């Protein structure tokens, strides 16, 4: 009985937040740039960060301000104390009443008045000034708030009967759902009022705590003047289950929204979000008497496309059905045939709009599995589309590919696994790849019935392969497109984008072509080669790519000697950029070959010599257009000996430096600890020569256990001016890096440095010198001398020489923070903290997050200003109840001293203060 | 083919329990700061769900309980519970024996009258 | 109709909090004089403070007016057969400041 | 304004009202409710 | 149709009313069609 | 105690129905008139 | 078990994981989630 | 076919008690 009672039983759960806030700031700059760095990356924990961790954008604690009551995101440009600070953003007065935001530091580039709007002289000449003060007037909140959560038993159901020509048994089949249901009392701030049903917040939807008052925020609040407070009760709740499951053992029938079903790839790869509202039925046959060896089973999909959905939409009136059969006759080939098909019916057929085809109906084959020692996968696939509209004139396009290679678990090709074998180490002869492909042009994915895909992923990296992880396209091979200036609206000039890189029109044109990638083990030698030429559909060789080459490494004892040649031959238009430096769409012929030699001596050290020669299109061209990557068989060898390993991707980051210029902290990455600056490479092939000694402090039997340096020189070509044939070897480059963590005591160190002096611009790094150091320091708390203190440290210092062809400027950054805990303070459990931090910076700025997956960064510019970002923390606490202070200070002056910081133009630093008083309770 | 088969099931013989064995056992610690005293009284083998209200009695065996430092807590699904209780020292001055009761309720109440005890 | 709780949430206990540190929390018990429970419909006095004073402007909301249905006999929730809908709030009042 | 006719011809709709005349917005100032109806397949979960 | 406890239903049908001379007055917009329906479910009876 | 725990303690009653249904019609005419009647005179339960 | 003692109980399971079971067990629960109360109230051969 | 249903109905039990029953392997 207790347990009946508690199984349908309400558990109360009431929160109490109490808190002290106040903050004052005049221009609301971001602080979390002082804090230390973790180990994992992340900054340290402080009680004045706004928050704003985004992955999806990009954004970071960094990004934002922390004083006030409000978040602003720091300003790149002069608008903002070059990314330190908020911006300017004057405010610009019409004619009509309307008003506009011009961010900006002159409000006389207002270069953008609408179309009749007019300045109206309201402000000081028509523009305003937005205050770049916040304030948080102090006060103490008190946030009351209760729910109900339920026992969580209620997470099966059983079927009942049913049947109008006949009855059901019923309580038959047992299905697990994952509803988690509750009561709330109040809304949450995102909340709203979906009118719609597309399941989305459209443009001011309702903002659902507008329309139940009282139940959240401070804009309403239903009271009584007794001080009673009011607050509606809503019934809280989340389906996640969409299926259905009937039957066991041979048959098995889903019902349910968005069916997610796979019959191959090319045909239903229907996958990651399903199409639409249906059943599927699976019957499996592998208990069969006489055959049920063979594991025979039948797949079924019926369903109609986005359920029901209004006009317009490519779903409407649209039901798609298929069936599929396989077996495996042997130990793991699985054979299978399916037809699928999607129509429209008679609703579909009229008021439908857009221009989902009025029938298609592809049939496929398929034969992936690894039988007799050999791994084959093998498709075939036909469309006949039927393409609405009146005349119609159905239209035929197949996709078929024949594989003898390594497929993994997702379905993605693994190319370092031989699937071959024939035969030991001594003599092993290793088949990669041996594939033909005959992917028509007008295959995409309404020819078979996918959601997305069946086109180059890339276009820059290996091009001719369609598998996709962002969209679940798995598909070995794509229909490419041919690309060619697009000249818009001028005539002449073919189109550029703002930032110069050409405008180019795609036309699909299939893909047809075969490769082959093999090695040969000898004994203390290997050998490996590929070969792969791919054309059009049509096969016609203006749109022919073939990528040829081969290696060859010897390896014994502590010595280990390669040689590769590499060659590719694209009619294919191919964009890249020239030796000038601008895109550029034309056929290419890149040709490398490389000798390097390296001795591992054993006690962890190592030394590298190289001699990299490219050559595009007929010259040598000082550094590859990345042209070289437009294959997916690049092949190398990898040193050291028993590591006959031929693994696809020319290694061309291997013993050469890095050309990196953006960091996380102010200093150049040697204050991260996330960041390991000797394992640092371009990831560009060069036409150059070096040599690289080193030392890995992971490898056991070392000078030093955590120690590694990357000490390093090369010599890099450049033709004579800019596109002349004539050229030397003129360009140096001298690098080294160091990374020590130690734990000398209780404390633990950890020591970084690097070195550059690169003589030419590389890939973005500028011509000049460039160094940095960085000392972490983290003390454990210490029981022997009184108040258990634990001390921390950071110090880094940067400085660069960028001699760019505008200047000669030099760009340093100092960072420092010390900061002492006492653990035991007087009265116990008391304790007292505080953390002094500083940032100094010549001519370097910071770039915010772009609002796409990139992240801000720090980098040098030639603005003529040194920011001092400082401030002082100090976290006391008492039992449990937390007092935090914080006092900051951000002035940017320029090189004569006109400190633009809190950019009134007033001569004044941007000051913040905050003060908190945290105290957590529980019921 | 549904191959059925109907058994009578017999009544058994050997029904002995199966799960927390009572036997009540723990260890207490209390400790003095600045006048004020923290006591942890953790304990296991206790019944699995029960309130164990724990307080200080003083000497006379009898004697009266310092009542301003009641302890109360339930166990878990094992017999786990977990007293803590701040008491200021003048008040436990003279006490004797901590003794560990039953809860006939949250609020408190003597259910048991000492199902372990320790002297102080 | 209401619904009364077994008013046994008179108590609160710390959580361990800072940021160059960490307390070790459960440190101290608070007694709070937090009232709380369900009601279904609202009083006559009650409103919708839009501002934030605590008291009833000129004409704030007439909470029985924003929730139609809660009481008094200008607005009545129905039903053809007979029921009676009244919505339900989570009524609560908090004396403890300090 | 518009009304609806319960018929198999429009040209007996005896009936317009005091001041109203057909516009020529429809075929002859009358249209033809569509007699098809339609239910979009889908699959429901409702929760209560 | 019925597995365990889901239930598949399926109804087509078809109505025509024609005159002595043929003229076919179903689905009256006057094409010699009659009318039709179809209708597919299928259901399952689910309890907590 | 159990019962006056069980006087005043609220039953929660989920439900959920699960369903697909898709249905295609010119005319909209009556089927249940095709059915057999019942010796109560109803109609035979059908699922259009 | 109802309220006069009248318990039903009811379950699938594949003949694969009940091979080698000799005698079907019912003991009491300690609750809805599985749990063993009582070690053996009623039993009989397969 | 291959999954295999058992109702035991048990009578003269415990008012209101949970019955956990299973299939205990020789041993
Ligand atoms: C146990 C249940 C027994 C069966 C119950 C009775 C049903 C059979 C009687 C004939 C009834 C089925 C006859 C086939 C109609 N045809 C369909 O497939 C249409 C497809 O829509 C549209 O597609 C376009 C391109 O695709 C075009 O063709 C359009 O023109 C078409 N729309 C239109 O204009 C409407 C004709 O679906 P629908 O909207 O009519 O949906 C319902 C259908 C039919 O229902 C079933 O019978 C399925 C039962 C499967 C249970 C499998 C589970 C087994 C469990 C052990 O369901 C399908 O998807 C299947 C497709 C037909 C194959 C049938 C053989 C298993
Ligand atoms: C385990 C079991 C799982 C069950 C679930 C899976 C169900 C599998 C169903 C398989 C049925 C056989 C398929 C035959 C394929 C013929 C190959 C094929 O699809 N033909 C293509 C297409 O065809 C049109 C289609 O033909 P269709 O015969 O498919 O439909 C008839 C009937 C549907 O009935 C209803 C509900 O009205 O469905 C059946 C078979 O019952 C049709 O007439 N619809 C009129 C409307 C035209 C637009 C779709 O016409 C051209 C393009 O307009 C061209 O592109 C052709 O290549
Ligand atoms: C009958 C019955 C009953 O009544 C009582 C009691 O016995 C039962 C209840 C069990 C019962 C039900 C039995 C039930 C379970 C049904 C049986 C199970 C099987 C599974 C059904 C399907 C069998 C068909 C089979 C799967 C097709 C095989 C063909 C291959 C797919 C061909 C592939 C070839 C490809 C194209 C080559 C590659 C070519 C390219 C170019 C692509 O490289
Ligand atoms: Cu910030
Ligand atoms: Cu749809
Ligand atoms: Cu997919
Ligand atoms: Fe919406
Ligand atoms: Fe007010």
């Amino acid at each position: 009985r207790i347990a009946a009672l508690e199984r349908n039983a309400f558990s109360v759960k009431p929160s109490l937040t109490i808190g002290y806030s106040v903050s004052r700031t005049s221009r609301n700059f971001d602080v979390d740039r002082l804090f230390p760095l973790n180990a994992d990356g992340t900054v340290a924990n402080n009680a004045f960060t706004s928050g704003g961790i985004d992955t999806d954008t990009g954004a970071q604690r960094r990004d934002f301000g922390d004083f006030g009551n409000a978040s602003d995101p720091v300003v790149a440009g002069a608008a903002g104390l070059y990314g330190f600070a908020d911006g300017v953003s004057y405010t610009v007065y019409f004619t009509d009443g309307s008003t506009a935001t011009f961010d900006g530091l002159n409000p006389a580039d207002y270069k953008v008045p609408t179309g009749k709007v007019i300045d109206t002289t309201k402000g000081r000449n028509g523009f305003g000034f937005n205050n770049l003060a916040r304030y948080k007037e102090g006060s103490t909140d008190i946030g009351i708030s209760l729910g109900f959560d339920t026992s969580g038993q209620f997470s099966q159901v059983t079927s009942g009967t049913g049947g109008s020509l006949f009855s059901t048994a019923g309580r038959l089949q047992v299905n697990q759902i994952d509803l988690n249901f509750g009561l709330v009392t109040g809304l949450p701030s995102d909340a709203y009022v979906d009118t719609n049903g597309n399941g989305k917040k459209d443009d001011g939807e309702a903002t659902g705590r507008g329309t139940y008052l009282g139940s959240g925020g401070t804009a309403a609040i239903l009271r009584d003047p007794a001080g009673n407070v009011y607050r509606p009760v809503f019934f809280r709740f989340k389906n996640a289950t969409t299926q259905f499951s009937v039957g066991n053992n041979p048959v098995i029938v889903t019902l349910g929204q968005q069916q997610k079903f796979y019959f191959s790839d090319y045909v239903f790869d229907n996958n990651y979000d399903g199409r639409g509202d249906g059943f599927t039925v699976t019957v499996d046959g592998s208990n069969v008497p006489v055959i049920g060896a063979w594991k025979p089973q039948i797949k079924g999909v019926y369903g109609s496309r986005s359920g029901l959905d209004g006009t317009a939409e490519a779903g409407y009136g649209v039901y798609y059905r298929g069936v599929r059969a396989q077996i495996t006759p042997v130990g793991t080939l699985t054979a299978g045939i399916h037809y699928a098909q999607e129509g429209r019916d008679m609703f579909g057929a009229a008021q439908n709009t857009t221009s989902t085809p009025s029938d298609v109906t592809t049939y496929g084959a398929d034969l992936h599995g690894k039988a007799f020692g050999v791994e084959l996968h093998s498709e075939y696939a036909t469309s006949r589309v039927r393409p609405n509209t009146a005349n119609a004139a159905v239209q035929t396009s197949n996709a078929f590919y024949a594989r003898v290679a390594t497929r993994k678990d997702n379905l993605a090709f693994d190319l370092n696994t031989p699937a071959a074998k024939f035969g030991n180490d001594t003599f092993g002869v290793s088949l990669y790849d041996l594939n033909y492909r005959k992917i028509d042009a007008g295959y995409n994915n309404v020819a078979g019935i996918s959601e997305y895909g069946y086109g180059s992923y890339s276009r820059t990296s290996a091009q001719n392969i369609a598998y996709n992880p962002d969209t679940g396209v798995t598909a070995p091979f794509a229909n490419l497109d041919r690309q060619a200036y697009t000249d818009a609206n001028n005539d002449g000039t073919s189109d550029r984008n703002a930032d110069g890189t050409v405008v180019a029109t795609n036309t699909k044109i299939g893909q047809m072509g075969f490769g082959v990638k093999a090695a040969a083990n000898l004994g203390p030698v290997a050998i490996g080669g590929y070969y792969d030429t791919s054309t059009g559909a049509n096969g016609d060789n203006a749109n022919r790519m073939t990528e040829a080459g081969g290696s060859a490494k010897v390896a014994y004892s502590i010595f280990s000697l390669r040689g590769t040649y590499n060659t590719l031959d694209s009619n294919r238009p191919q964009i890249y950029r020239d030796a000038a430096g601008t895109q550029i769409i034309g056929d290419a012929k890149v040709r490398r070959y490389a000798v390097q030699a390296d001795v591992t001596p054993g006690l962890g050290l190592f030394v590298g010599a190289y001699y990299r020669d490219v050559n595009v299109n007929g010259v040598r061209s000082t550094t590859d257009r990345g042209l070289l990557g437009r294959g997916y068989l690049a092949s190398s060898f990898e040193p050291g000996v028993g590591n006959n390993a031929y693994r696809t991707g020319l290694r061309c980051a291997d013993n050469n430096f890095g050309t990196g210029t953006r960091d996380i902290d102010g200093v150049g990455g040697v204050l991260n600890p996330a960041v390991n600056l000797d394992q640092s490479r371009t990831a560009t092939c060069f036409t150059s020569y070096g040599v690289e000694a080193g030392h890995a402090g992971d490898n056991a039997n070392a000078l030093v256990k955590d120690l590694f340096f990357r000490v390093g020189y090369s010599r890099v070509y450049v033709p004579t001016t800019a596109t002349a044939t004539t050229g030397d070897f003129s360009g140096s480059v001298t690098y080294g890096d160091a990374r020590y963590d130690r734990k000398v005591g209780v404390a633990n160190v950890r020591l970084a440095g690097s070195f550059s002096t690169t003589n030419t611009q590389l890939d973005s790094r500028p011509a000049g010198t460039r160094g940095a150091v960085g000392l972490i320091v983290r003390t454990d708390p210490l029981e022997n001398v009184p108040f258990r203190p634990q001390f921390n440290g950071q110090v880094g210092y940067y400085t660069a020489d960028n001699r760019v062809a505008a200047g000669n400027y030099n760009a340093n950054a100092t960072k420092y923070g010390a900061g002492v805990v006492l653990n035991d303070f007087l009265l116990p459990q008391t304790k007292i903290g505080v953390r002094y931090d500083g940032y100094m910076a010549q001519n370097r700025q910071y770039t915010p997050f772009d609002g796409d997956g990139t992240q801000g960064y720090f980098s040098d510019a030639n603005n003529n200003r040194r920011t001092n970002l400082n401030g002082v923390y100090v976290e006391g606490a008492y039992q449990d109840l937390i007092f935090s202070y914080g006092t900051y200070t951000l002035s940017q002056k320029d090189l004569n001293g006109v400190e633009y910081g809190s950019g009134i133009n007033n001569g004044q630093p941007a000051r913040g203060q905050t003060f908190k008083i945290s105290y957590k309770v529980n019921f | 083919g549904p191959t059925e088969g109907t058994y009578t099931l017999a009544p058994q013989a050997v029904v002995k329990p199966a799960g927390p064995v009572y036997a009540p056992a723990g260890t207490a610690k209390i400790s003095e700061t600045l006048g004020v005293t923290r006591t942890t009284i953790t304990l296991t083998g206790m019944a699995p769900y029960a309130i164990y209200v724990a307080h200080y009695h003083k000497m006379g065996s009898d004697g009266p309980a310092i009542m301003e430092s009641r302890m109360i807590a339930q166990a878990s699904a094992d017999g786990k519970v977990t007293l803590t209780g701040i008491v200021p020292t003048a008040l436990i001055r003279d006490a004797a024996y901590i003794n560990v009761h039953h809860g006939r309720d949250f609020s408190g109440a003597l259910a048991d009258s000492g199902v372990i005890c320790t002297p102080i």
